[PDB]
């Protein structure tokens, strides 16, 4: 066993260093007791690739830990080392990445994450509609695969309360103007909007609802956790209800928390009938791992609660489940705890919100509109149609006994 | 132009020079003018496949290398599509390996298969079932990566 | 049979080219190597893929 990692900065090598020998003191598996070996994400995309195998493939690793870079690029971390493992089966961790492409596995054949992907946070939109009473949503969505995620997944949770949404409106990603939507979205009878888009789309749909008057009373927004970050939070309407993850953009914890659920692992497959040895060298051996599909199917089947990170369950596709989410709210432009998320329930606080306006209600979702629009045929003595009189009344006609007819 | 051509080595072993013999005197007119760098291959290795991709790229102005295998391995495909990823040239397989559909590619990406999808295979499927009238029946599933897709 | 298809694959290729040729020709050479230091995307429009 010569578990290796793909760490951000080098000094995140001396507490993996650390993190492993006291792994490898307290228990684990005999074999050639433990290792290490470290890598730093170079800005080359396809180099990096080839690094991987010169540097662990070419070891022997058992498990790759792959970590976001604070570049902003998105993917720039966990493609290469996704595909690269995956083309031999031997099954990888991934620390810090939140994108949903990756819960995906048809693709990516062996990913184990550390943290939800955004689309629980559609799960906690739910339960948190259940607890005030709501039942009227125009949520509103993007276009890329992460929003079609989020929207599938929602309508899969409210389909149990033989229930749907209104409307779901979608733009392209990175539009430049959005108020047609916006203003065909205005006259429904729904009053919860569940915005879940990019960060620069979501200033776009912010700055363009704050000219329709959308921003004041009786306008219950939801953004989850992405549109109140750096950009988003320049034009954002006091009274959104925006989420969060208590152990998100953290390092130490999340690699104490995969050293330790890959030691215990790796104490529990090697008693067992089969053992095979990791396919040492990239080139050469083109067959997939004996044990590879095996080690996958016991990691991913794992209870232990003994870190600092929460209580730790990888769930049918090895995604996650049982996470924290502080849910804020935002006064004065101020971001402030209002409770917290502790896993299919909500706990509010002892702290008071104001609703986008400022009045300190429960702001109904619904309306009534009383102005129904009614369509007719012309036919028979039901309806009549007679050509209009251009002075602008149509005229004045009588019955048996002179009574008015009313016409419209 | 110029368009590589790599095969898997299995079929058609054989007059390498036949392949290089496309359209002697040419096809309908043939306005461009094209020629094929065909190169055979071998065991097929992820650093060996960037490398080979990459050197062969560092050589004649190389355009949509159509690429074909001979094994199964179901990642090769994937492996692929990175590569036409991060370098803008098209990329097409015809046999096997790249032959198995992802569902969803990259949206800055060209590369192309030459399959049918799950949803193809439904349509096929229910279009004999409606011609023998068979209309009773319960699909059965298991857990396996895309079952949610072909259920819905 | 594999010959069949290696001659589809070609002639599409060559009848994409053909389409780029005649409708604003200005046909793109090989991106350097990917084996550089680093990557610039400024490509002028969409090389052939729509």
């Amino acid at each position: 066993v010569n578990i290796g990692a793909v760490l951000s900065t080098r000094k995140h090598e001396q507490m993996f260093r650390e993190a492993v020998n006291q792994a490898n003191k307290r228990h684990g598996s005999w074999k050639i007791q433990l290792n290490a070996t470290s890598v730093t994400h170079k800005p080359n995309a396809i180099q990096m690739a080839l690094s991987v195998c010169e540097d662990l493939i070419s070891s022997q690793v058992y498990a790759i830990l792959v970590s976001h870079p604070p570049t902003p690029n998105d993917h720039f971390t966990p493609t290469p080392v996704s595909y690269t493992a995956g083309f031999y089966r031997i099954p990888v961790l991934g620390l810090t990445t939140r994108m949903s492409i990756y819960s995906d596995k048809s693709i990516h054949l062996s990913f184990l994450r550390t943290v939800p992907p955004y689309s629980h946070q559609s799960s906690v939109w739910f339960e948190m509609m259940r607890v005030y009473s709501w039942n009227h949503i125009i949520l509103l969505v993007s276009d890329d695969h992460e929003g079609r995620a989020a929207q599938k997944r929602l309508e899969t949770l409210l389909e149990e309360r033989e229930s749907k949404a209104e409307k779901v409106l979608q733009f392209d990603p990175g539009t430049k103007n959005v108020t047609a939507l916006l203003m065909e979205a205005k006259e429904l009878e729904a009053r919860v909007i569940i915005l879940s888009a990019s960060e620069d789309d979501a200033a776009t749909v912010y700055r363009a609802a704050a000219m329709l008057n959308m921003t004041g009373s009786g306008y219950v927004w939801l953004v989850g956790e992405r549109e109140i970050s750096g950009n988003a939070l320049r034009y954002a309407p006091d009274g959104i209800l925006g989420l969060q993850l208590i152990n998100g953009k953290n390092e130490s914890a999340h690699i104490s928390d995969a050293v330790g659920v890959v030691a215990q692992a790796v104490h529990e497959l090697l008693e067992k009938e089969n053992i095979t040895d990791p396919p040492r060298g990239c080139v050469g051996n083109t067959n997939i791992w004996k044990t590879g599909p095996l080690f996958k199917r016991v990691l991913m089947s794992s209870k232990y609660a003994d870190g600092v990170t929460g209580r730790v369950e990888f769930n049918e596709d090895g995604d996650r489940k049982f996470a924290n989410y502080s849910i804020m709210n935002l006064q004065n432009r101020k971001l402030v705890q209002v409770g917290i998320y502790n896993g299919t329930h909500v706990i509010p606080n002892d702290r008071k919100i104001i609703w986008p306006g400022g009045e300190t209600e429960k702001p109904r979702g619904y309306q009534m509109s009383t102005r129904l629009k009614i369509v007719t045929i012309h036919q028979e003595p039901f309806v009549y149609v007679k050509p209009t009189l251009s002075d602008g009344t149509c005229k004045e006609e009588f019955t048996v006994n002179g009574d008015p007819v009313k016409k419209v | 132009l110029n368009i590589a051509v790599m095969l898997g080595h299995s079929h058609d072993v054989t007059e390498r020079e036949l392949r290089t013999l496309w359209g002697p005197e040419q096809a309908a007119g043939l306005p461009l003018d094209v020629n094929v760098v065909a190169l055979l291959m071998n065991r097929t290795d992820p650093k060996s496949l960037i490398t080979h991709v990459c050197d062969l790229m560092s050589g004649a102005r190389i355009h949509g290398l159509v690429f074909g295998d001979d094994t199964d391995q179901e990642a090769v495909a994937q492996m692929l599509d990175f590569i036409s990823s991060h370098t803008f040239v098209p990329i097409l397989g015809i046999h096997g390996g790249a032959s198995m559909i992802m569902a969803d590619k990259d949206p800055t990406s060209t590369f192309f298969q030459f399959g049918a999808s799950i949803q193809q295979q439904a349509t096929v499927m229910l279009k004999i079932m409606q011609d023998y009238d068979w209309h009773v029946f319960s699909l059965v599933t298991t857990i396996f990566p895309g079952y949610r897709e072909f259920i819905s | 049979s594999l010959e069949a298809r290696v001659r589809d694959g070609i002639g599409i290729l060559t009848t994409a080219a053909s389409s780029m040729l005649e409708k604003f020709s200005y046909i793109p050479e090989a991106k350097a190597s990917c084996y550089g230091q680093m990557e610039r995307p400024e490509v002028p429009m969409h090389t052939l893929h729509p």
